């Protein structure tokens, strides 16, 4: 335990996330599809990344693949903390849960890694309700869009984002 | 409470007891369709026996005059009593049709309010 | 001694004449697996073999199997040999020509009595009573019988049958028990709620005003024990079970309850004897034991019944078994001894001796 | 299934004791209460025991109490089968039956508490039609009254052999 | 847009009006440590906590459980506030006159839900169909149910409850595979045997045949690959597991089997509608989505029906979800939006109008 | 319950088919749903007339992948006498879609019990139900009905 | 004279009919290099080899290892022929029906014994007490049974089965004993791990106020010599071990234990039989033989069943060979001689004669 809190700015941005209140059509575009958590300068809370975020309107006019854009969102050198609102299909049903990405490369500083591997738990805790994470250190098991399936329902995934797998 | 040791005998369970206004007597009706009334003054021993009821009787009142007492029960009828002639009654016959009389009381010597499960109060005026 | 046998329904009540109580009550089902077991015995296997009722109308189905019901009487449960003793038997009302015939060929052939009678069960409980003209309300475990007797003879066009009963009523409270979390399925848990409807439930006089009364009654709410030391708690099931008497709507039923049922039989008599039935209703079997019973049937007859009548419902103390006792009285005397059916008389005229000396 | 088969001396006993027949009053008189079985010598049938029986007329002349000198008759390091004839009462009967009690204390040897446990379900299948069987394995399991009211009917028994609980 | 919400005995499916599928399925477990875990959360948290079932066998028992189940449903797994959206709600038949307003109270006064409605799971079922009489067999998690339904009305009198579902083939699954060596005692293992129960087993039509054909040959055998990478066989254990419906002496049950307790339920109802019933034997639920079940059903129904009569049994593709499906279906039709029990309507006739508006 | 509203149409149609010019007499009618599914409209095209096999030219205007509900004046002669009683068939095939069939079970009763008098109901969910004559027999009156349509049976 | 043989999942007793003890008691292991040893000299190879148990939980899951154990068992231990002697072998609860007829058709055709017999190791235990109904808690090497029998039948819906026994303890032993400095990990020093576990380990009654007493003083410490000389020191350790037993968390099980194993059960049986079993709880086992373990296990289950049960913990002083002794005892009785299966019978009827002969 590091000791770093989440900030309230984060927490309301996971509580407007989570549950879809009934809104207007050019209210609904609003809501975030992706959204990117970082650490403040002086390394004290988890704040939000500005301009890292993708919006429910951009996906299908702007942004064709929801997950491809925003892995290229993920730093190179820098660890971060994810939500990715994925909608996805199985044999049985179709879903739309919220995954929880920890972005943490082999790339990045060790002193970072430290840091948001130590205060994961700690976010995580605050924001309630949510059953599937993704931990990723390498590029290549996030750029991969099968690897959040297995993550969501595993083989029974058949879609995701509408697309065929 | 003393238990003074003393056992009046009724014909069946016991349903309703009731004094008499001045104390003096004390009646007791059962589920044998039997009101026995106990003088007080003479040791608590039985006076007299009352029959006519066909159904297990569930209340009982004292008139004021301390002479007649009636009793209701579950054969839909009512029977007042009068205390030194046990041949001489009333037939109160379905003072409330198709309920039995579940209590009963004397405004005056004349006057007989009974109720029942139907949610009514009536008056009778008892002639004797 | 003379041995008396009150074959019922669900229960198999024998003993001796003279006796203030049978000796044997155990249940009247014969088992088989899934060699053969009757009485206890199959309640005691429960899953390993099939339970099946010879009688489970008052009216015998499987001749083959109540011969063993009869054998397990005589040999494990009274434990007796038939051919040394007279067997006072009893039938259901309105009991086919055939099976009294065949019931005395049993006895006289299989087992050797050396004499026999047939008796019916509800003059034997009207006649304990007191009493040669009325109606008995015979609610057992697998029949209702509502039969009306004139001087001794019962008139078979008016004898209404009702299949609710005290076994319709322990599936009830079987199935409403589980409402509160309670798992009874098996056949030896549906004794065990047998025993809690012969224990904790009582007929209320007005079910509306007893439900709404039971929602804040400190003394409704009872305990029962398991035989393996759990504690089950019954609240408003209590009156509710026995409640299906009058309501078969609780069951699912569209027949008429048992207060209708008597008034219906009553109403199929001739109008000079009416007067008579109403004021001899009489209570007799084990589903008639519940507390209050008798208030209720009594309010529910009157309502149904002429403005100017008198109703008068007979329940005594020791109606569950008034059948028996009846016939134990009744096989003891000195003087009935010369109505037994003899072995010799059966000879001469075979099984139809029974339609002129037992009636 | 030790293969121990059952005397025909021990089954003409169980016979006469489960019917009752019609009888001269000094007959009886002669009829057995208790009655206790055992090994043969060899080891080979279930004989029955010379002198450990109760007669009916004993009972209420000599016999005090049938039960408690019934219980005086079990030995306290050996195993035996005994077969009591319980008069007890009911709320709603008065009952008459007969109960098997398997004695077999703890401190009989294990050759004798082996044999007798192994040979106990020949022996019962051949004496049909009793319903009570009472597993007795230290003396305090036998020897309380009590013990016999709840393996003959539970507590519905209110009144066993002519004496009140 | 409104909610469709199954309450099942062992699994909750909830959804939008006008979709295909749930989009929410999820287990009906209350979790407590040996604070509170609701679903899928008390099935990945080890072995380290208590777990309840609020509904067990299609009956709810705890009600503080179930609000729980539902608070997760709506803002864990629907992800909406039930205040802005109506919800459609789903009650096992037989279910008790107080436990129905106990639903209705909770959703206005405790979720605040706009409006609400009441449907029974039999009726939706055989509505999906395209019926409106027949039997529907509705096999779950944790119980089965048999509901005769009539022209639209369900026979209380002939609805058969058997405890025997897809939970106790799941335990027995895991008590079988034990004797080929695999160890599956932990709950993680418990979701595994259920996969292997939901992909490798099947309904055999001869079941003695097929037992000689898996010991006499390797056709039958199949693999299945363990989350960690381990390969296990399973031979005619494919086939026993789902047998126990058919012959629940696998599991010591005293009960008569699915074919069997259809039978019996059949033969509770009138003789003039015995035939329409068993030509209209609708299967529904996840456990009777065996293959070669519905061939299994005909063939043992037809043993004990007579043979004048006819016998289809109609294993609809889509019955895994029927009870659901027809919900969705029926709640997103613009003539229902008049059939929901409003807010206001219910602060004026209390919970009392879930029988009047509702059944 | 859908919450569909039967026309008032057909309830006249009932009423007028009920009780017993001869040549307007209608031998058998269909229902449907009107085109927003909120009525259960009458079927212009898809009647008999009674002047006009009746059965078989009445089953095959039942559509093979729709749900229909019918009203058959079918006609009999039992062996104790010969009478004519009116016949609610719901026709709902196997082939039809899930949301037809559902919406077609769950408005049966809502025109069924507006229709106050009727006394048969034959439930076809296939063509070999509906098709079958013995079963439309047995519905009428069981062993008693011996001869439908004019027919031996 | 004949030959009985106890084939356990981690020890193999066998001996002579007639006698007090098992002659020969050796590990059931069968080495082969990392040609093949089996018993005492597998282990006296300690790394060199690798170590597989045929039996590693009751049944036989490698056929072939088996028969050399049982070839090591005759020739090297018994020293006899075992065409000369009949054999009588004993099998664990639950015990699939393949397994019985391949072990008498191995008997007959590999080893040509004249006759032989198969008994269950639980009511060999049951009736070595003298009893015929009660549950058997039989924990031995690798795995732990609660056998509930009623009337010499066991029930198999009932028979609960935990991996957690004797292996499982003293693999924790050695891992504790590391704690104090203790390096125990080679195959050599396992086997001096379980002398200390059978010489200073106990079950403690209250292990909370246990462990604080040995935290507060030396009393409870205790030296043990090692083969070489040194000796060792162990304290709170003593009572730890046999713990898990209780508490399977101590090895990271999600299991409950033997006293919640038993409670449950015995609550899985009928309701009219728990009451015979509360009281005739049986222990077996070589891993019952601690010290106050029938205190801590009346005590436990106390807890769990109903208070006016009474619990009554059967702790013969012989229970770590009960079922031998039971087993020799049966087949030393010379009117045991025609329960055997005889050669001649085996040919007539195959393998399939043992499920008849010995039920
Ligand atoms: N004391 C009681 N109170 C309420 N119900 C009872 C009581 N005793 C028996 N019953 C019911 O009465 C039934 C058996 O009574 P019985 O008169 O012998 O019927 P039958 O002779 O037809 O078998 C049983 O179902 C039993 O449950
Ligand atoms: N495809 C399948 N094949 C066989 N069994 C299944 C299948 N799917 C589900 N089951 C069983 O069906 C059960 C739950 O199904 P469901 O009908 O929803 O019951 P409930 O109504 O009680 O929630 C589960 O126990 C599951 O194991
Ligand atoms: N005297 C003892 N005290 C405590 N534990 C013991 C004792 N004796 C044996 N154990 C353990 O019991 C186990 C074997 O006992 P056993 O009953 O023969 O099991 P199995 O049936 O598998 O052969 C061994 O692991 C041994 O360590
Ligand atoms: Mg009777
Ligand atoms: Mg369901
Ligand atoms: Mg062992």
């Amino acid at each position: 335990a590091s000791g770093v809190a989440v900030s309230d700015g984060v927490i309301k941005v996971f509580n407007d996330m989570k549950v879809r209140k009934s809104s207007t059509p050019e209210e609904v575009k609003k809501r975030k599809k992706a959204v990117l958590f970082c650490l403040s300068e002086d390394k004290k809370n988890i704040i939000l990344e500005e301009g890292k975020e993708i919006l429910v309107g951009d996906v299908g006019q702007t942004v064709d693949d929801p997950y491809a854009t925003f892995v290229k969102m993920l730093p190179d050198k820098d660890c971060r903390y994810a939500l990715y609102d994925a909608t996805y299909e199985t044999k049985e049903s179709k879903k739309e849960d919220l995954v929880f990405i920890f972005w943490a490369p082999e790339s990045a500083p060790l002193k970072s890694k430290m840091i948001y591997a130590s205060s994961k738990d700690a976010i995580k805790k605050k924001l309630t309700g949510i059953k599937h994470e993704l931990q990723a250190n390498c590029y290549e098991e996030v750029k991969d869009r099968c690897t959040l399936a297995e993550k969501l329902g595993g083989s029974a995934v058949i879609s995701l984002e509408g697309k065929p797998l | 409470l003393k238990d003074e040791g003393k056992l009046l005998e009724a014909k069946g369970p016991v349903t309703d007891v009731a004094y008499s206004h001045d104390g003096a007597f004390l009646a007791v009706c059962d589920a044998s369709k039997v009101v026995t009334v106990f003088s007080v003054a003479d040791g608590y021993s039985e006076n007299n026996v009352f029959y006519g009821h066909h159904a297990k009787i569930v209340c009982l009142a004292w008139s004021p005059d301390n002479e007649h007492f009636a009793s209701g029960g579950m054969d839909m009828m009512v029977y007042v009593w009068t205390l030194s002639d046990p041949e001489t009654r009333v037939k109160i016959q379905d003072a409330h049709r198709l309920h039995h009389v579940s209590s009963l009381a004397w405004l005056d010597e004349h006057t007989l309010v009974t109720t029942s499960h139907d949610a009514s109060v009536k008056e009778w005026t008892i002639t004797y | 001694a003379a041995l008396v046998v009150d074959n019922g329904s669900g229960m198999c009540k024998a003993g001796f004449a003279g006796d203030d109580a049978p000796r044997a009550v155990f249940p009247s089902i014969v088992g088989r697996p899934r060699d053969s077991y009757v009485g206890d015995e199959a309640q005691s296997k429960r899953g390993i073999l099939t339970l099946k009722y010879p009688i489970e109308h008052g009216i015998v189905t499987n001749w083959d199997d109540m011969e063993k019901i009869w054998h397990h009487t005589f040999y494990n449960e009274l434990r007796v040999a038939p051919e040394e003793h007279p067997v006072l038997l009893t039938e259901a009302p309105l009991n086919p020509k055939a099976n009294r015939e065949k019931m005395t060929q049993i006895m006289f052939e299989t087992f050797n009595t050396p004499a026999m009678y047939v008796a019916i069960q509800a003059v034997l409980s009207l006649y304990a009573s007191g009493r040669t003209t009325g109606i008995v309300m015979d609610s057992g475990d697998g029949v209702t019988h509502t039969v009306p007797i004139y001087e001794g003879y019962a008139l078979p066009h008016a004898i209404l049958r009702l299949d609710l009963a005290g076994r319709d009523l322990t599936d009830y409270l079987m199935k409403i028990l589980t409402e509160r979390g309670y798992s009874f399925t098996t056949t030896a848990e549906r004794e065990i709620v047998r025993d809690i409807k012969e224990k904790l439930c009582y007929v209320a006089l007005d079910f509306e005003q007893e439900m709404a009364t039971a929602a804040s009654s400190s003394s409704l709410e009872k305990s029962y024990e398991l035989p393996d030391g759990q504690v089950i708690t019954i609240g408003n099931e209590r009156f509710r079970c026995p409640e299906a008497l009058f309501q078969p709507s609780f069951l699912g039923m569209e027949s008429a309850g048992i207060h209708e049922t008597t008034f219906n039989s009553i109403m199929k008599c001739d109008v000079d004897i009416r007067k008579d039935l109403y004021a001899n209703t009489v209570l007799s079997g084990g589903t008639t034991m519940y507390p209050g019973i008798a208030d209720r049937m009594q309010k529910e007859i009157t309502a149904l019944a002429p403005s100017t009548m008198k109703i008068k419902i007979i329940a005594p103390p020791e109606r569950k078994y008034s059948v028996w006792i009846g016939g134990s009285i009744l096989a003891s005397l000195s003087t009935f001894q010369q109505m037994w059916i003899s072995k010799q008389e059966y000879d001469e005229s075979g099984p139809s001796i029974v339609h002129r000396k037992c009636f």
